[PDB]
DNA sequence: ATCGATGTATATATCTGACACGTGCCTGGAGACTAGGGAGTAATCCCCTTGGCGGTTAAAACGCGGGGGACAGCGCGTACGTGCGTTTAAGCGGTGCTAGAGCTGTCTACGACCAATTGAGCGGCCTCGGCACCGGGATTCTGAT
DNA sequence: ATCAGAATCCCGGTGCCGAGGCCGCTCAATTGGTCGTAGACAGCTCTAGCACCGCTTAAACGCACGTACGCGCTGTCCCCCGCGTTTTAACCGCCAAGGGGATTACTCCCTAGTCTCCAGGCACGTGTCAGATATATACATCGAT
């Protein structure tokens, strides 16, 4: 048997976060895996094309920062963009 | 007896609240199968790729449909026609 | 009038305002012998923040004051 | 096992209120006697009248009193049978027979209600064990770190306790409703910490709503981002001016709030020209905080020093009627009337050629007592202040987290993190990033 | 053939996208369309198949395929 | 005599001396943390003790926190009274 | 007589006086506490700083949630910041 | 001794409660703060508390509402805030 | 682990593991993962917030695709960024004309 | 006195303006614009002259393209004045919102 | 220094040299307003890349080869600039 | 021969692509035939490129080739303008095309 | 400093193929443009075509299916044939 | 149909600045040899795909008729096309220089590699209740009168 | 305005299979440690972007006058829609059957790497004629008669 990976464990999780009483079926957990996918590779291939622009071999928050400021609109960047700097100010409080 | 458009209205309803796949499964196979056996023989074919090639072209065709009545709502009709399918294709930039 | 502004570093300036000017018009004087944006930039005034929009008359500024220029420290 | 001497004279109904009318009486005139005539009167015994001989105990029937050191109170109680005696120094009860002070007993430590004490044993309770002194921490709800520290220090700011208990809002207020003031929200607060809401998602409900009224009036300051915490002090304390307006009945420059009535202080400006002396046109400014730089410094009375420094205008156009010649004066910035709690902040940032900023994580040392006699316009006797609040904050100047610690009765300190309450020693706040500091009224000699 | 498609389900397609009147022409206009369409996927999916180095055309192939003419679909398995 | 302690007592509270006597007092044990020093005996006592009896405690602290005035803050108090003394006799 | 017999006398009584004040409040205020409160202990003080005054671990987040008032939802802890920019914004 | 402490300034049968009448009129008194100090150097309208950390929050709470009510605001409550 | 330390849901390691084996760059920083790892969590957070409102206005418990085609196309960002994105079994918006309406 | 007949001077300046290639749009106004819109995201910005042109070609491309359109749907309008519907109308079939 | 009142800066007759050269034959005046709003959303999208790209560049001063990025995401390739 | 070009009988460099298919990260390993072929088929574009262009030029009675010419020849050829629908030339222009229908009676 | 591009070998063709023909230098950089742009599709075709076959290697076959993939049917064609005949002559050298 | 005139295509001198060519030097490309890990190949399993059969039933197909929709034709008056006087802002020649772009020397702290491990993540089972299906009644439009 | 007639939504009941929890499982993230260099930092050098002025001039602006077509209105022909009747093969469920996709172990060969050496291409400098510019001439074409 083949050891594949998914993300259906994590989405549930926050599906139970959000939304206690609801469940959801296994054709929308694929969309949403494949959604998940498609912007994991959009914002990494937008970080490796800074990344070559710029002549630099390391990818840091800030190419991150930048790349979903230009994927992504203006409220929903900045949305994305306040929790990720709440995210990275939680990762560097503790070690 | 009820008056013409009515009806139509009524289809419409009917197919906007619905999601299911208005073609049938069996005479699209065969016809991707025709297709597909000009450029290689002795060819498999999973249900998959044939449930989202049916996806796709009706997506494709609804938005086709969309333009087209969007175009003969403009040109001041309410019938559409093939020009407006032309239109439609040379504006959006696939046909050439 | 001329009145006074703390900076940062604890020493007093000088500035030529009237009562008839806004906050926004000193807050480009702070910037033309400092260069700090305006934005960052921040009054205090009898434990009051002074707000945009608003003249120095209204919050009973008076002739030879003493504003406080301080920056910002975020967390969460 | 309680007193049974003072348990035998409860048994009679005019004996009991015959003492409990005379404590109030005593009471009264320790709060409202002469310095001069305290030590004559209240403190003087009738046998050596050696003053401040010992504990010097008032008799409860008659006139007389006596030392402790030479038994002269306790021959009283020997030769004529007074063993209750009203100490001068704080007002308690001492039984001789029990040779120990009567503190078990809420009658006598709540006489001035002892006209009504038969409905405070009904309609009223003694507070809870876990809420006696309402040590609960704030979920944070996002970025809201900033936010919960500065409400802690004001749950245990006794000021701010008996002015939200006397229910003087809640009695003057006009809308009386908690999602759209301020003051009726910070009610919830005291009352879900201190008290019980009738009838682990507790102690929280009251939090909730002082989001949803600050969403109402400035929404950047709602938590969801990372927000000053000095901004979000001065904020606060200006709306419960805001409040205590709206609900007045009906010109003065100072306010009557609560803000205004302890916060506020009041500075005084000289601007010094060398050609004479006889500057300056002194100009008296009120405040409410005061903030100190750091740069280069090492102690507290070092910031305050600098702040009190004199310092010599080289871009102010000047033109003197003593002299009669433009001089560069000299500027001093003195104080002139000190508030109850005196707050401090220290600007850890400097600033850059290039326009960006550092944090200044240079450890300040500051004392828990702080003398206040060398920064005064205008000898001075002694004043002393005490520390009751330090707020730290460590990150950046764009990045960081907030961590209050707050002292409390008995001198016990806590650390008030965000879902974290826990004690801490007194030594261990003292070597912390402090960002801000609260020194309240002592002793003025 | 290419007959599969019937004036009905043509009917149905253009009912879903709001069209209330329907022209003669517009059933072998849609056919030629969804004809050259089949005809370009199909070529990228057996292109693709053939470089794979086998013979059963998978999901994955008409994945890839439709997102190369940027037609990207969600729902399965991409 | 008896009467010699009662009237220095006396004119010391109408001169006035008597209050700031006692207001240096306790500004000096204050700024150096005496009081603290004082009130961390008394709650230990009660730990070993176990017991709320006043002429108890009393007898433990009242001997004990002698020693613990410093001479600094002895030596300025008594020097500071020889001038206040001093003024009548 | 001397001069330094009475003042020795006379700090003697403002230091018995002021002694005898900071014990009498001390004794009272714990004499209140074990009446009041029979079953009364003290904080639980870790010294490590990992437990609080009850001797438990900080909980973790979002494991909790909260139940809004304004619309009756289960939402979060972390994502009430979130939810309350959109239900009171209606 | 000098006479002049008799001069001029000048067991007891005296009472505490002679004090009484003038126990009525003089303000609030406390013990290690002076009052010539008051208005020289802070606020007349400033609220002061002696020591306030001396001892813990003294309050009761109410059996209907539950209210942290002070000492002195008890009997208000009751009547027509409860 | 290192979610824990951040307080996320979604796996660091997979995803540096993913940019590691990526072929993006040379090397890969250490805060790049958590903030790509937060702003996926967000977006997929406020999808299923979206979802699970389409659903209760539905009166179901089971998200079925087309309260997510419903959800997408309700919203202007969302349709703005999925804009060449198709979604099987989605459906249209019950979208109708004014000059098809009768009189 | 001699005068044309309308629609002469038009076709004639049609054929004028696709067969030569030269800029329409001046410089100095474009760029102008340009920086206004421009200080409202970053303010003490300043640009090269090749960035100027790109934008100016990328914009006139647009615009051309734009206008054929328009003229497409015009004709297909019955109709030879062109309006803004038929703007809003390829903008639509374009996708462009 | 502020500007203002240079979206004025497109006349009439740079509209009309614009459709002209795109084959239209009769124009009519409502055009130009559409024109220019459109030509104003065009600039702030392609401002707002450029200026993105440039301040992750750290510098100051935009480049051509900012613009070309901009131009080549949205989809606008132009060619004669280098890169 | 030396060089791989000449061993090939092509015209662009083979080492400067094989060094940048290997510093490109594209790939973690290269071939060897892989840089041949991307260089015979970018000869083969710039050859068709260059012959149009060259007729577009000799059609104006021009020597040298303006981007005009250029753009005139993209937009001439169908292939090439299939593949380049969505490239823009500066400095290119439009295409002489008029509609029947403006055109008078 | 230095600074790498295609201008030699694109004229060196023009002169193979039309030796009577000059070129502007914004001609130049329009060519130079065109060839950077069409090397990086095909080596994102490549690498994409890499990643799905699992393969950490790149030889002539995906080249080939690439070019295939991204030109029409007679220019694919014919590309197809030339790399093919070169890849012949080099091994054979 | 004819005639005038008006902008347009073409020949010719010529000046010049961008284009073509010589030259030096450096560093990236070419030669030669090695280790070692990714890839081709032989072999095996099974499950995933293809093919055939029985029925019956909603969908597909053909014809009637008809009325609303598509389309040809005339009025018109207003908004756009064309031309001319006015001037105003656009365009070329240099003018000074400085803040910012670009190249270089230097130190280090953050990132890759590696050994153990164990627990968080994945494959398999299982019961049920949220969802699918069906019958019936009330409900809500729609067209002729 | 009214009402008979279909279409459709909702309620109640019955039945079912996919999902959330579960148990066993195992392998890649975590921890402690070390070694290596891309990148941050400070310093120096240079260069073109910008305000500045001055002068010249084609294009932008406003105004007059004329005209032709977008819209509205009328009328006239006809072709998809609603409905009814006849046909039909899609789908469902089941049963056979095989061969290509997935997985494991073996060898093997080619290329990433390292050391060494040279000439192809880079900027830099310099010569030079193709075409823009301007003048004049012949002419295709369009408006009114
Ligand atoms: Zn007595
Ligand atoms: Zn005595
Ligand atoms: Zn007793
Ligand atoms: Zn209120
Ligand atoms: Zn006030
Ligand atoms: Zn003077
Ligand atoms: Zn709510
Ligand atoms: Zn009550």
């Amino acid at each position: 048997k083949t050891r594949k990976e998914s993300y259906a464990i994590y989405v549930y999780k926050v599906l139970k976060q959000v939304h206690p009483d609801t469940g959801i079926s296994s054709k929308a957990m694929s969309i949403m895996n494949s959604f998940v996918n498609d912007v994991f590779e959009r914002i990494a291939g937008e970080a490796s094309r800074l990344a070559h622009y710029n002549k630099r071999s390391t990818i840091t928050s800030r190419e991150i920062q930048t790349a979903v400021r230009l994927l992504l609109p203006g409220e929903l960047a900045k949305h994305a963009v306040s929790e990720g700097t709440k995210a990275v100010t939680k990762y560097t409080s503790a070690k | 007896r009820y008056r013409p458009g009515t009806v139509a209205l009524r289809e419409i309803r009917r197919y906007q609240k619905s999601t299911e796949l208005l073609i049938r499964k069996l005479p699209f196979q065969r016809l991707v199968r025709e297709i597909a056996q000009d450029f290689k023989t002795d060819l498999r074919f999973q249900s998959s790729a044939v449930m989202a090639l049916q996806e796709a072209s009706e997506a494709y065709l609804v938005a086709l449909f969309e333009d087209t009545n969007l175009c003969a709502i403009h040109a001041k009709r309410v019938t559409i026609m093939p020009k407006d399918i032309q239109l439609a294709r040379r504006i959006r930039g696939e046909r050439a | 009038m001329q009145i006074f502004v703390k900076t940062l570093t604890g020493k007093t300036i000088t500035l030529e305002v009237e009562p008839s000017d806004t906050i926004e018009n000193v807050k480009a004087k702070i910037q033309d012998k400092e260069g700090i944006p305006p934005d960052q930039q921040r009054l205090i005034f009898a434990g009051k923040q002074l707000e945009d929009g608003r003249t120095l008359s209204d919050y009973n500024i008076q002739k030879e004051s003493t504003l406080h220029l301080v920056l910002r420290l975020r967390g969460g | 096992s309680i007193c049974p001497h003072i348990q035998q004279v409860f048994q009679n109904e005019k004996s009991k209120d015959g003492v409990l009318k005379t404590c109030n009486a005593a009471r009264y005139i320790l709060n409202h006697s002469v310095p001069k005539e305290k030590f004559l009167n209240t403190m003087k015994c009738g046998t050596c009248h050696e003053i401040n001989s010992g504990a010097t105990f008032m008799c409860l029937q008659c006139g007389f009193c006596g030392c402790w050191n030479h038994s002269h109170f306790l021959s009283h109680s020997k030769q004529i049978g007074h063993i209750f005696g009203i100490n001068s120094n704080n007002g308690l009860l001492f039984c001789f027979k029990c040779e120990d002070y009567i503190g078990n007993i809420d009658l006598i430590n709540d006489a001035i209600l002892a006209k009504y004490w038969d409905d405070v044993c009904t309609k009223t309770m003694v507070p809870s064990m876990e809420r006696r002194d309402g040590l609960s921490g704030l979920i944070n709800m996002g970025s809201t770190c900033f936010m919960s520290s500065i409400l802690q220090c004001l749950i245990h700011n006794p000021y701010f306790i008996r002015h939200s208990m006397s229910q003087i809002h809640s009695n003057n207020c006009k809308v009386r409703s908690p999602d759209k003031c301020f003051s009726c929200a910070l009610d919830k607060i005291v009352h879900e910490l201190y008290g019980a809401l009738n009838t682990s998602t507790n102690r929280q409900t009251g939090f909730i709503y002082l989001l949803t009224c600050a969403w109402k009036i400035n929404q950047n300051l709602a938590g969801y981002s990372q927000q000053d915490a000095h901004e979000f002090w001065q904020f606060i304390i200006n709306q419960i001016h805001q409040s205590y307006v709206l609900d007045l009945p009906n010109n003065n420059k100072q306010c009557e709030c609560i803000v205004h009535t302890v916060f506020e202080g009041s500075l005084e400006s000289s601007i010094v020209c060398p050609g004479c002396q006889n500057n300056s046109k002194t100009t008296i400014d009120p405040f409410l905080d005061l903030s100190l730089d750091i740069k280069d410094k090492k102690k507290l009375y070092e910031c305050l020093d600098s702040f009190h420094k004199k310092e010599q205008l080289k871009d102010f156009n000047y033109h003197c009627g003593e002299c009669n010649s433009t001089q560069d004066a000299i500027k001093q910035l003195g104080i002139h009337k000190l508030p109850s709690v005196l707050v401090l902040q220290l600007k850890r940032f400097e600033h850059l050629l290039n326009g960006s900023n550092r944090k200044l994580d240079d450890f300040i040392e500051f004392p828990t007592y702080l003398n206040m006699k060398n920064y005064c316009s205008t000898k001075v006797p002694d004043i002393i202040y005490e520390l009751i609040g330090i707020v730290s904050h460590k990150g950046t100047v764009n990045e960081g987290h907030y961590i209050a610690f707050c002292k409390i009765s008995g001198g016990q300190w806590f650390k008030f993190n965000d879902s974290m309450v826990s004690s801490i020693s007194q030594e261990e706040v003292l070597k912390e990033q402090a960002y801000l500091l609260f020194y309240t009224i002592r002793q003025v000699n | 053939n290419i007959q599969g498609i019937t004036k009905p389900a043509i009917r149905r397609l253009a009912r879903r996208g709001g069209v209330k009147r329907i022209s003669g022409l517009i059933y072998e206009e849609t056919r030629g369309v969804l004809k050259v369409f089949l005809e370009n996927v199909i070529r990228d999916a057996v292109t693709y198949t053939e470089h794979a180095k086998r013979k059963t055309v998978t999901a994955m192939d008409v994945v890839y395929a439709l997102k190369r003419q940027g037609r990207t679909l969600y729902g399965f398995g991409g | 005599t008896a009467q010699l302690k009662s009237q220095i007592q006396q004119y010391l509270v109408e001169s006035g001396n008597y209050e700031l006597i006692s207001n240096e007092l306790k500004a000096r044990l204050l700024q150096e943390g005496w009081v603290d020093k004082v009130k961390d005996l008394t709650k230990s006592e009660m730990n070993i003790n176990e017991s709320t009896n006043f002429t108890q405690i009393l007898s433990t602290v009242e001997p004990k926190a002698l020693e613990m005035v410093s001479d600094s803050t002895r030596e300025t108090v008594l020097k500071q009274i020889r001038e206040f003394l001093e003024e009548i006799v | 007589i001397t001069i330094d017999s009475i003042s020795n006398g006379i700090l003697n009584n403002l230091l018995t006086t002021l002694i005898q004040d900071i014990v009498a409040r001390e004794t009272t205020q714990q004499q209140l506490l074990k009446t009041r409160y029979p079953d009364l202990r003290s904080y639980y003080f870790d010294p490590n700083g990992s437990l609080d005054i009850n001797g438990l671990q900080k909980q973790q987040e979002s494991s909790q949630y909260i139940h809004c008032e304004n619309c009756g939802r289960d939402v979060s802890a972390n994502r009430l910041a979130a939810h309350l920019q959109r239900c009171l914004s209606r | 001794i000098k006479p002049k402490v008799i001069e001029e300034y000048s067991p007891s049968n005296d009472s505490w409660k002679s004090l009484m009448s003038s126990a009525k009129d003089t303000p609030l008194q406390y013990d290690h703060m002076n009052r010539e100090s008051l208005k020289k150097y802070f606020n007349p309208n400033a609220q002061l508390i002696e020591d306030p950390l001396d001892k813990p929050i003294q309050y009761r709470v109410c059996e209907k509402c539950g209210k942290p009510l002070a000492l002195t605001a008890i009997v208000d409550h009751l009547e027509n805030h409860c | 682990t290192r979610s824990s330390r951040a307080g996320l849901q979604f796996p660091v390691g997979r995803v540096h593991r993913l940019l590691r084996k990526g072929n993006y760059a040379e090397r890969v920083g250490a805060g790049a993962p958590v903030y790509l790892a937060a702003v996926l969590e967000y977006l997929t957070a406020e999808i299923l917030e979206l979802a699970g409102n389409a659903a209760r206005d539905n009166k179901k418990t089971r998200i079925i695709p087309r309260h997510l085609q419903l959800a997408v196309r309700n919203d202007e960002e969302l349709n703005k960024l999925l804009g060449r994105v198709t979604i099987a079994q989605g459906g249209v918006l019950p979208n109708i004309q004014s000059v098809l309406l009768p009189k």
